[PDB]
RNA sequence: UUUUUUUACUUAUUCAAUGAAGCGGGGCUGGACUUGCGUCCAACUUCUGGAGUUAAGG
């Protein structure tokens, strides 16, 4: 399916498409709250291999921490 | 080839109809006559 | 795509059914 | 005849004379944060340079070709839950009579949906036509699909509306749909649709798919740009 | 195609103001220069410790 392609694409974090997506999403997440609920995972392949299922009772929360 | 899962659902519906739990199929003309 | 005429620069939360 | 006691009293809305009339101030409303955020998100994606793999999704099917595709697709919409339940009940009656499921049922022909399913069909070359939704978020779920279809030789088209495709497949949203095989009388219509999709979409977007998107400036910045160009041309 | 210099753009980022009220581009009117009609620049309230709000009108 598509998630093999998403895993191979998520490996390549320095390509033009991935850097563009990372930049625009980082600006969005900076405009949002420090902790806020994500309606769906922005990395569905990573979430699926870590155990997320599209079933009632699974939620995703997006959080930013100072590094 | 026909579907095995569909065949299983058919067998469950046939068992329900034989037990009388599920009312059998009615044509749209029969439904209009009942209505 | 006509939009609402707003005579004020203040957006209020819409009242909903309680 | 008019009453002599009615007279007009004009109101002069110049500076410092009368209270200003209630005008439409919608352009200057302090909007909530989510409205402001979605507007600036669209603006930022316009201002930045978009790489070609994402910027290929700006070019979609036109209205006539989209409607022509949907004329074929609505014949092959899948079974609803009620129609499926009725089919199961009618087949159960025939099995109760003892007749064969091969005798009572026939090969179905439906639009194929679901992302992994459609990708598998494209890789196995069973797909005749692939329609990819415009507005899939996240975009990485579909950003490889035009290149995969070009690799596999499958004709494809980017079409407006994942909600429009979900309405076909009785869902809220479908990211991609595929036609793999149709009935005998619709084979000519499918071939005509595929040829029309090729000539209308793919020949047009072959030049523009490799180009970078974005770079568009705002209204005031643009007007400053034509003003400086006009001054340079006058000079 | 890359390494340095400065030099434009705004979307990152920073600062300020407001009840986010009149920003920008045209149109109308007048005045200037110009070229023989493009710019820029202005529309509106100054003797008075009053009042100015619920639109008159076509």
């Amino acid at each position: 399916g598509a998630l093999k392609y998403l895993e191979e694409l998520s490996k390549k974090k320095q390509s033009d498409v991935v850097r563009f997506l990372l930049r625009v999403r980082c600006w969005e997440y900076r405009q949002l709250n420090v902790i806020h609920r994500a309606s769906r995972p922005s990395r569905p392949d990573k979430a699926r291999r870590l155990g997320y299922k599209a079933k009632q009772g699974y939620v995703i929360y997006r959080v930013r921490v100072r590094r | 080839i026909p579907s095995k899962n569909e065949a299983k659902q058919i067998m469950k519906l046939v068992r329900a109809i034989r037990e009388g739990r599920i009312l059998p199929y009615k044509p749209p003309e029969e439904r209009e006559r009942e209505e | 795509k006509k939009t609402k005429v707003r005579k004020s620069t203040t957006f209020h939360r819409p009242k909903t059914l309680v | 005849p008019k009453n002599p006691l009615l007279e007009k009293r004009p109101r002069n809305f110049g500076i410092g004379q009368d209270i200003q009339p209630k005008r439409n101030l919608s352009r200057m409303v302090k909007w909530p944060e989510y409205i402001r955020l979605q507007r600036q998100k669209k603006i930022l994606r316009m201002r930045l340079k978009v790489p070609p793999a994402i910027a290929q999704f700006q070019y979609t099917l036109d209205k006539n070709l989209a409607a022509q595709a949907f004329k074929l697709l609505n014949k092959y919409r899948p079974e609803t839950k009620q129609e499926k339940k009725e089919r199961l009940l009618r087949e159960a009656t025939a099995i109760k009579e003892g007749k064969k499921k091969e005798d009572v049922s026939k090969k179905p022909y439906t639009v194929k949906y679901g992302l992994n399913h459609v990708v598998g069909l494209i890789e196995n070359k069973k797909a005749s036509l692939v329609l990819i939704a415009n507005d899939v978020d996240p975009i990485e779920l579909v950003v490889f699909l035009p290149a995969l279809c070009r690799k596999m030789g499958i004709p494809y088209a980017i079409i407006k509306g994942k909600a429009r495709l979900g309405t076909l497949v009785h869902k809220k949203t479908a990211a991609v749909v595929a036609i793999t095989e149709v009935r005998s009388e619709d084979k000519n219509e499918l071939a005509k649709l595929i040829s029309a999709v090729k000539e209308g979409y793919l020949e047009k977007v072959e030049d523009t798919r490799k180009r970078w998107g974005g770079g568009i400036m705002g209204f005031k910045a643009q007007k400053r740009e034509e003003k400086r160009k006009k001054s340079l041309e006058t000079a």
